[PDB]
Protein backbone atom coordinates (compact mmCIF):
# COMPACT_ATOMS: atom_id res chain seq x y z
CA UNK A 1 0.00 0.00 0.00
CA UNK A 2 0.83 3.77 -0.14
CA UNK A 3 -0.07 5.87 3.21
CA UNK A 4 0.08 9.60 2.32
CA UNK A 5 0.89 12.30 5.10
CA UNK A 6 -0.07 15.56 5.57
CA UNK A 7 0.34 17.28 8.52
CA UNK A 8 -2.64 18.78 9.64
CA UNK A 9 -1.16 21.56 11.12
CA UNK A 10 -0.55 25.04 9.13
CA UNK A 11 -0.11 28.34 10.44
CA UNK A 12 -2.88 31.01 9.56
CA UNK A 13 -1.85 32.49 6.12
CA UNK A 14 -2.12 36.74 5.55
CA UNK A 15 -4.82 37.35 2.90
CA UNK A 16 -3.19 37.82 -0.35
CA UNK A 17 0.30 36.25 0.74
CA UNK A 18 1.88 32.91 -0.42
CA UNK A 19 0.79 29.65 0.99
CA UNK A 20 2.43 26.27 0.95
CA UNK A 21 1.19 23.02 1.80
CA UNK A 22 3.52 19.50 2.80
CA UNK A 23 2.57 16.07 1.68
CA UNK A 24 4.65 12.85 1.73
CA UNK A 25 4.44 9.52 -0.10
CA UNK A 26 5.38 5.92 1.35
CA UNK A 27 6.44 5.12 -1.88
CA UNK A 28 7.32 6.99 -5.05
CA UNK A 29 4.29 7.93 -6.66
CA UNK A 30 6.55 8.10 -10.12
CA UNK A 31 5.52 5.38 -12.62
CA UNK A 32 7.78 4.42 -15.54
CA UNK A 33 5.81 5.96 -18.25
CA UNK A 34 7.43 9.19 -16.52
CA UNK A 35 4.13 10.06 -15.07
CA UNK A 36 3.51 11.33 -10.86
CA UNK A 37 0.21 10.09 -9.93
CA UNK A 38 -0.56 12.93 -6.99
CA UNK A 39 -3.92 14.43 -6.60
CA UNK A 40 -4.92 17.57 -4.74
CA UNK A 41 -8.67 18.25 -3.49
CA UNK A 42 -9.93 20.78 -1.58
CA UNK A 43 -13.04 20.22 0.13
CA UNK A 44 -15.38 22.99 1.68
CA UNK A 45 -17.67 22.20 4.84
CA UNK A 46 -21.02 20.25 3.95
CA UNK A 47 -19.46 19.57 0.49
CA UNK A 48 -17.64 17.03 -1.22
CA UNK A 49 -13.75 17.08 -1.96
CA UNK A 50 -13.66 19.13 -5.22
CA UNK A 51 -9.96 18.12 -7.66
CA UNK A 52 -7.85 20.74 -7.77
CA UNK A 53 -5.00 19.23 -9.64
CA UNK A 54 -4.73 16.20 -11.51
CA UNK A 55 -1.16 13.76 -11.60
CA UNK A 56 0.62 16.55 -9.79
CA UNK A 57 1.39 19.21 -12.73
CA UNK A 58 -1.86 19.41 -14.28
CA UNK A 59 -4.90 21.89 -13.35
CA UNK A 60 -8.33 20.60 -13.18
CA UNK A 61 -11.32 22.46 -15.60
CA UNK A 62 -11.98 26.02 -13.95
CA UNK A 63 -9.22 25.42 -11.13
CA UNK A 64 -7.43 29.09 -10.86
CA UNK A 65 -3.56 29.28 -11.89
CA UNK A 66 -2.78 29.82 -8.36
CA UNK A 67 -2.17 26.27 -7.57
CA UNK A 68 0.68 24.29 -8.71
CA UNK A 69 2.36 21.36 -7.15
CA UNK A 70 6.30 19.82 -7.43
CA UNK A 71 8.00 17.34 -5.69
CA UNK A 72 10.54 14.88 -4.98
CA UNK A 73 8.73 11.82 -6.39
CA UNK A 74 8.05 11.12 -2.29
CA UNK A 75 7.73 14.41 -0.44
CA UNK A 76 5.67 17.11 -2.63
CA UNK A 77 3.81 20.04 -1.92
CA UNK A 78 0.93 22.30 -3.11
CA UNK A 79 1.83 26.06 -3.33
CA UNK A 80 -0.79 28.87 -3.42
CA UNK A 81 0.70 31.87 -5.33
CA UNK A 82 -2.02 33.97 -3.54
CA UNK A 83 -4.38 33.48 -0.42
CA UNK A 84 -7.71 34.16 -1.30
CA UNK A 85 -10.98 34.45 1.20
CA UNK A 86 -12.47 31.59 -1.36
CA UNK A 87 -9.54 29.37 -0.77
CA UNK A 88 -10.64 28.54 2.90
CA UNK A 89 -11.04 24.71 3.66
CA UNK A 90 -9.08 21.55 3.84
CA UNK A 91 -6.97 20.41 1.34
CA UNK A 92 -5.83 16.88 0.80
CA UNK A 93 -3.01 15.26 -1.36
CA UNK A 94 -3.70 11.62 -2.75
CA UNK A 95 -2.40 9.39 -4.88
CA UNK A 96 -4.31 6.79 -7.44
CA UNK A 97 -1.03 4.51 -8.25
CA UNK A 98 -1.82 1.56 -5.94
CA UNK A 99 -5.68 1.96 -5.62
CA UNK A 100 -6.59 5.35 -4.10
CA UNK A 101 -5.20 6.43 -0.85
CA UNK A 102 -5.66 10.41 0.65
CA UNK A 103 -3.85 12.05 2.92
CA UNK A 104 -5.30 13.09 6.27
CA UNK A 105 -6.18 16.97 5.15
CA UNK A 106 -4.60 20.24 5.95
CA UNK A 107 -7.20 23.22 6.76
CA UNK A 108 -6.04 26.75 5.22
CA UNK A 109 -6.87 28.91 7.32
CA UNK A 110 -7.03 33.01 6.81
CA UNK A 111 -5.32 35.96 8.64
CA UNK A 112 -7.19 39.25 8.04
CA UNK A 113 -7.56 42.64 9.90
CA UNK A 114 -9.32 42.64 13.39
CA UNK A 115 -12.87 43.18 13.46
CA UNK A 116 -14.85 43.66 16.00
CA UNK A 117 -18.34 41.67 16.07
CA UNK A 118 -21.71 42.78 15.56
CA UNK A 119 -23.85 41.46 17.94
CA UNK A 120 -27.61 41.16 17.88
CA UNK A 121 -30.44 39.16 20.85
CA UNK A 122 -33.10 37.82 20.25
CA UNK A 123 -36.15 36.84 22.66
CA UNK A 124 -37.99 33.64 22.55
CA UNK A 125 -40.63 32.81 19.39
CA UNK A 126 -44.33 33.05 20.52
CA UNK A 127 -44.29 29.08 19.05
CA UNK A 128 -41.55 28.66 21.27
CA UNK A 129 -42.97 29.60 24.68
CA UNK A 130 -46.51 28.26 23.28
CA UNK A 131 -44.55 24.82 23.72
CA UNK A 132 -43.13 25.46 27.19
CA UNK A 133 -39.88 26.20 26.51
CA UNK A 134 -37.66 29.66 25.94
CA UNK A 135 -34.40 29.99 23.94
CA UNK A 136 -32.79 33.12 24.01
CA UNK A 137 -30.73 33.36 21.50
CA UNK A 138 -27.16 36.02 20.91
CA UNK A 139 -25.16 36.14 17.38
CA UNK A 140 -21.61 37.67 17.17
CA UNK A 141 -21.18 37.87 14.10
CA UNK A 142 -17.84 38.66 11.31
CA UNK A 143 -15.28 38.97 13.81
CA UNK A 144 -11.93 38.47 13.95
CA UNK A 145 -9.41 36.70 14.85
CA UNK A 146 -11.81 34.00 15.94
CA UNK A 147 -11.03 33.55 20.01
CA UNK A 148 -14.16 35.29 21.81
CA UNK A 149 -16.04 35.06 25.45
CA UNK A 150 -19.73 35.28 25.63
CA UNK A 151 -21.25 35.92 29.35
CA UNK A 152 -25.69 36.02 30.13
CA UNK A 153 -26.47 38.05 32.46
CA UNK A 154 -30.43 37.23 33.97
CA UNK A 155 -31.55 40.51 36.05
CA UNK A 156 -27.87 41.51 36.10
CA UNK A 157 -26.47 38.20 37.30
CA UNK A 158 -24.75 36.17 35.46
CA UNK A 159 -25.50 32.39 34.29
CA UNK A 160 -23.74 29.40 33.22
CA UNK A 161 -25.88 26.41 33.00
CA UNK A 162 -27.81 25.56 29.97
CA UNK A 163 -25.73 27.80 27.51
CA UNK A 164 -24.47 26.62 23.96
CA UNK A 165 -22.04 28.19 22.14
CA UNK A 166 -21.34 27.16 18.42
CA UNK A 167 -19.01 28.68 15.86
CA UNK A 168 -18.69 28.94 12.07
CA UNK A 169 -16.53 27.75 10.00
CA UNK A 170 -14.17 30.57 8.51
CA UNK A 171 -16.31 32.91 6.32
CA UNK A 172 -15.45 32.61 2.36
CA UNK A 173 -16.26 35.74 1.25
CA UNK A 174 -14.48 38.19 4.44
CA UNK A 175 -12.13 35.78 6.28
CA UNK A 176 -14.57 36.45 9.52
CA UNK A 177 -16.05 33.98 12.38
CA UNK A 178 -18.93 33.94 13.79
CA UNK A 179 -20.38 32.36 17.08
CA UNK A 180 -24.45 32.11 17.87
CA UNK A 181 -24.98 31.47 22.06
CA UNK A 182 -28.09 30.15 23.19
CA UNK A 183 -29.57 30.22 26.50
CA UNK A 184 -32.55 27.47 26.85
CA UNK A 185 -34.53 27.79 29.83
CA UNK A 186 -38.57 26.86 30.74
CA UNK A 187 -41.51 29.38 29.96
CA UNK A 188 -42.37 29.13 33.76
CA UNK A 189 -38.28 29.61 34.38
CA UNK A 190 -37.68 32.56 31.81
CA UNK A 191 -41.48 34.68 32.70
CA UNK A 192 -39.64 34.82 36.99
CA UNK A 193 -36.70 37.22 34.95
CA UNK A 194 -36.93 40.06 33.35
CA UNK A 195 -33.55 41.59 31.97
CA UNK A 196 -32.02 39.26 29.74
CA UNK A 197 -28.10 40.30 28.79
CA UNK A 198 -25.61 38.69 26.20
CA UNK A 199 -21.64 40.48 26.62
CA UNK A 200 -18.97 39.84 24.30
CA UNK A 201 -15.63 40.14 24.93
CA UNK A 202 -13.03 40.05 22.20
CA UNK A 203 -9.71 41.42 21.73
CA UNK A 204 -11.07 44.62 19.70
CA UNK A 205 -11.84 46.13 23.01
CA UNK A 206 -11.44 46.15 27.09
CA UNK A 207 -15.09 47.10 27.22
CA UNK A 208 -17.67 44.12 25.90
CA UNK A 209 -20.62 44.71 23.74
CA UNK A 210 -23.57 44.63 25.43
CA UNK A 211 -27.08 43.55 23.62
CA UNK A 212 -30.22 43.44 26.19
CA UNK A 213 -34.04 43.60 26.13
CA UNK A 214 -36.70 43.66 29.41
CA UNK A 215 -38.97 40.51 28.74
CA UNK A 216 -41.84 42.98 29.82
CA UNK A 217 -40.59 45.35 26.61
CA UNK B 1 -25.14 14.93 -13.87
CA UNK B 2 -26.10 13.58 -10.77
CA UNK B 3 -24.87 10.70 -8.11
CA UNK B 4 -27.87 10.55 -5.99
CA UNK B 5 -27.38 9.53 -1.81
CA UNK B 6 -29.72 9.78 0.78
CA UNK B 7 -28.68 12.67 3.25
CA UNK B 8 -29.03 10.24 6.41
CA UNK B 9 -28.98 6.26 7.21
CA UNK B 10 -29.86 5.74 10.71
CA UNK B 11 -29.28 2.20 12.06
CA UNK B 12 -28.73 0.35 15.41
CA UNK B 13 -25.47 -0.95 16.47
CA UNK B 14 -24.83 -4.23 15.42
CA UNK B 15 -27.50 -4.31 12.43
CA UNK B 16 -26.46 -4.12 8.87
CA UNK B 17 -27.11 -0.98 6.22
CA UNK B 18 -27.09 -0.80 2.55
CA UNK B 19 -26.52 2.91 1.07
CA UNK B 20 -27.63 3.50 -2.33
CA UNK B 21 -26.12 5.65 -4.42
CA UNK B 22 -28.14 6.13 -7.93
CA UNK B 23 -27.37 7.91 -11.13
CA UNK B 24 -29.25 10.60 -11.67
CA UNK B 25 -28.03 11.70 -15.83
CA UNK B 26 -25.68 9.43 -15.39
CA UNK B 27 -25.90 5.34 -16.50
CA UNK B 28 -23.86 3.19 -14.63
CA UNK B 29 -22.66 0.70 -16.68
CA UNK B 30 -18.78 1.02 -17.61
CA UNK B 31 -17.14 3.66 -15.07
CA UNK B 32 -15.43 2.52 -11.86
CA UNK B 33 -17.72 3.10 -8.76
CA UNK B 34 -16.10 4.12 -5.78
CA UNK B 35 -16.98 4.16 -2.43
CA UNK B 36 -15.58 6.84 0.52
CA UNK B 37 -15.48 7.51 4.12
CA UNK B 38 -15.25 10.41 5.80
CA UNK B 39 -15.16 10.51 9.57
CA UNK B 40 -15.74 13.83 11.86
CA UNK B 41 -13.22 16.28 11.18
CA UNK B 42 -10.78 13.70 10.02
CA UNK B 43 -10.00 12.50 6.22
CA UNK B 44 -10.71 10.42 3.25
CA UNK B 45 -10.44 6.43 3.29
CA UNK B 46 -11.15 4.51 -0.14
CA UNK B 47 -13.15 1.43 1.17
CA UNK B 48 -13.53 0.08 -2.69
CA UNK B 49 -14.56 -0.02 -6.40
CA UNK B 50 -17.00 -2.18 -8.23
CA UNK B 51 -16.26 -2.63 -11.41
CA UNK B 52 -19.93 -2.72 -13.13
CA UNK B 53 -19.58 -4.82 -16.09
CA UNK B 54 -18.46 -7.80 -13.95
CA UNK B 55 -19.15 -7.10 -10.58
CA UNK B 56 -15.35 -7.65 -10.19
CA UNK B 57 -14.38 -5.60 -6.55
CA UNK B 58 -11.63 -4.51 -5.05
CA UNK B 59 -11.33 -3.45 -1.26
CA UNK B 60 -8.97 -2.10 0.56
CA UNK B 61 -7.57 -4.50 3.12
CA UNK B 62 -9.45 -3.04 6.53
CA UNK B 63 -12.77 -3.19 4.60
CA UNK B 64 -12.93 -6.56 3.13
CA UNK B 65 -15.27 -8.51 5.35
CA UNK B 66 -17.44 -5.06 6.84
CA UNK B 67 -18.04 -4.06 3.19
CA UNK B 68 -19.47 -5.69 0.32
CA UNK B 69 -20.25 -3.49 -3.13
CA UNK B 70 -22.86 -4.27 -5.46
CA UNK B 71 -24.33 -2.82 -8.32
CA UNK B 72 -27.69 -2.81 -9.93
CA UNK B 73 -27.58 -1.86 -13.64
CA UNK B 74 -31.25 -2.09 -14.46
CA UNK B 75 -32.13 -0.06 -11.65
CA UNK B 76 -29.02 2.36 -12.39
CA UNK B 77 -28.04 1.62 -8.41
CA UNK B 78 -24.41 1.18 -6.88
CA UNK B 79 -24.85 0.04 -3.03
CA UNK B 80 -22.67 -0.25 -0.03
CA UNK B 81 -23.60 -2.83 2.24
CA UNK B 82 -21.86 -2.65 5.87
CA UNK B 83 -22.21 -5.01 8.61
CA UNK B 84 -22.44 -5.56 12.58
CA UNK B 85 -22.13 -1.61 12.42
CA UNK B 86 -20.42 0.24 15.59
CA UNK B 87 -19.65 3.60 16.62
CA UNK B 88 -16.54 3.64 14.47
CA UNK B 89 -18.94 3.18 11.57
CA UNK B 90 -20.25 6.35 12.36
CA UNK B 91 -19.48 8.95 9.22
CA UNK B 92 -19.97 10.29 5.76
CA UNK B 93 -20.12 7.75 2.87
CA UNK B 94 -19.84 9.19 -0.86
CA UNK B 95 -19.99 6.77 -3.95
CA UNK B 96 -18.26 8.34 -6.62
CA UNK B 97 -18.22 7.69 -10.49
CA UNK B 98 -16.45 9.06 -13.65
CA UNK B 99 -15.34 11.72 -11.38
CA UNK B 100 -19.03 12.70 -10.00
CA UNK B 101 -19.32 12.41 -6.16
CA UNK B 102 -22.50 12.01 -4.56
CA UNK B 103 -23.63 14.46 -2.11
CA UNK B 104 -23.10 12.59 0.86
CA UNK B 105 -25.03 9.85 3.31
CA UNK B 106 -24.36 10.96 7.05
CA UNK B 107 -24.76 7.51 8.80
CA UNK B 108 -25.53 7.62 12.40
CA UNK B 109 -25.02 4.24 14.36
CA UNK B 110 -27.61 4.48 17.41
CA UNK B 111 -30.49 3.19 19.17
CA UNK B 112 -32.18 6.17 19.54
CA UNK B 113 -35.28 7.30 17.77
CA UNK B 114 -35.53 9.79 14.75
CA UNK B 115 -37.26 12.94 15.73
CA UNK B 116 -38.24 16.09 13.43
CA UNK B 117 -37.13 19.42 14.38
CA UNK B 118 -39.14 22.26 15.51
CA UNK B 119 -38.40 25.69 13.70
CA UNK B 120 -38.45 28.89 15.25
CA UNK B 121 -38.55 32.38 13.87
CA UNK B 122 -35.97 34.95 15.35
CA UNK B 123 -37.67 38.23 14.31
CA UNK B 124 -35.21 41.06 15.95
CA UNK B 125 -36.00 42.73 19.38
CA UNK B 126 -39.38 45.30 19.27
CA UNK B 127 -28.44 50.84 12.39
CA UNK B 128 -28.61 50.29 8.43
CA UNK B 129 -28.69 46.47 8.93
CA UNK B 130 -31.19 43.74 10.03
CA UNK B 131 -29.61 40.44 11.55
CA UNK B 132 -33.35 37.66 11.06
CA UNK B 133 -32.77 34.38 12.55
CA UNK B 134 -33.68 30.68 12.68
CA UNK B 135 -33.65 28.14 15.33
CA UNK B 136 -33.90 24.48 14.38
CA UNK B 137 -34.14 22.70 17.89
CA UNK B 138 -34.51 18.97 19.15
CA UNK B 139 -34.10 16.88 15.59
CA UNK B 140 -31.90 13.38 15.11
CA UNK B 141 -29.72 12.26 13.75
CA UNK B 142 -28.30 14.80 11.32
CA UNK B 143 -28.08 16.28 8.91
CA UNK B 144 -30.43 19.31 8.35
CA UNK B 145 -30.07 21.81 5.83
CA UNK B 146 -31.07 25.31 5.85
CA UNK B 147 -31.73 27.93 2.97
CA UNK B 148 -33.24 31.57 2.91
CA UNK B 149 -35.75 32.33 0.70
CA UNK B 150 -35.65 29.13 -1.28
CA UNK B 151 -31.55 29.30 -1.56
CA UNK B 152 -32.14 32.88 -3.26
CA UNK B 153 -31.01 34.77 -0.14
CA UNK B 154 -26.95 33.23 0.23
CA UNK B 155 -25.13 36.67 1.01
CA UNK B 156 -24.96 37.63 4.63
CA UNK B 157 -25.53 34.18 5.80
CA UNK B 158 -24.04 32.29 8.83
CA UNK B 159 -25.66 28.53 9.84
CA UNK B 160 -23.90 27.59 12.86
CA UNK B 161 -22.92 23.58 13.54
CA UNK B 162 -25.70 21.59 15.31
CA UNK B 163 -24.46 20.85 19.09
CA UNK B 164 -25.67 16.90 20.53
CA UNK B 165 -27.72 17.46 23.90
CA UNK B 166 -29.48 14.75 25.47
CA UNK B 167 -30.23 12.43 22.32
CA UNK B 168 -31.57 15.43 20.31
CA UNK B 169 -29.44 18.20 17.86
CA UNK B 170 -30.09 21.80 17.76
CA UNK B 171 -28.81 24.39 15.05
CA UNK B 172 -29.48 27.45 14.03
CA UNK B 173 -28.68 30.25 10.98
CA UNK B 174 -28.89 34.55 11.31
CA UNK B 175 -29.36 36.43 7.85
CA UNK B 176 -28.34 39.76 7.49
CA UNK B 177 -30.07 42.75 5.27
CA UNK B 178 -30.06 45.82 4.26
CA UNK B 179 -33.20 47.53 7.27
CA UNK B 180 -35.22 48.49 4.44
CA UNK B 181 -35.55 44.88 2.78
CA UNK B 182 -37.23 43.69 5.90
CA UNK B 183 -40.56 43.49 6.64
CA UNK B 184 -41.69 44.88 3.39
CA UNK B 185 -39.74 41.54 1.44
CA UNK B 186 -40.78 37.96 2.53
CA UNK B 187 -37.81 36.14 4.52
CA UNK B 188 -38.27 32.81 4.67
CA UNK B 189 -36.15 30.07 6.72
CA UNK B 190 -36.34 26.51 4.71
CA UNK B 191 -35.58 23.29 6.49
CA UNK B 192 -35.28 19.77 5.32
CA UNK B 193 -34.26 17.33 8.29
CA UNK B 194 -34.01 14.08 5.25
CA UNK B 195 -34.11 11.29 7.95
CA UNK B 196 -38.03 12.78 9.48
CA UNK B 197 -38.88 13.93 5.82
CA UNK B 198 -39.71 17.12 7.38
CA UNK B 199 -39.62 20.25 5.10
CA UNK B 200 -40.57 23.12 6.90
CA UNK B 201 -40.99 26.72 5.26
CA UNK B 202 -40.67 29.14 8.25
CA UNK B 203 -41.87 32.72 7.78
CA UNK B 204 -39.98 35.88 9.87
CA UNK B 205 -42.45 37.80 10.90
CA UNK B 206 -41.89 41.56 12.91
CA UNK B 207 -42.82 40.93 16.46
CA UNK B 208 -44.99 43.63 16.67
CA UNK B 209 -47.61 44.44 13.94
CA UNK B 210 -46.27 46.65 11.28
CA UNK B 211 -49.48 49.50 12.22
CA UNK B 212 -48.13 50.15 15.44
Amino acid sequence: DIVMTQSAFSNPVTLGTSASISCRSSKSLLHRNGITYLYWYLQKPGQPPQLLIYQMSNLASGVPDRFTSSGSGTDFTLKISRVEAEDVGVYYCAQNLELWTFGGGTKLEIKRADAAPTVSIFPPSSEQLTSGGASVVCFLNNFYPKDINVKWKIDGSERQNGVLNSWTDQDSKDSTYSMSSTLTLTKDEYERHNSYTCEATHKTSTSPIVKSFNRNE
Amino acid sequence: VQLQQSGAELVEPGASVKLSCTGSGFNIKVYYVHWLKQLTEQGLEWIGRIDPENGETIYTPKFQDKATLTVDTSSNTAYLQLSSLTSEDAAVYYCVSSGYWGQGTTLTVSSAKTTAPSVYPLAPVCGSSVTLGCLVKGYFPEPVTLTWNSGSLSSGVHTFPAVLQSDLYTLSSSVTVTSSTWPSQSITCNVAHPASSTKVDKKIEPRGPTIK
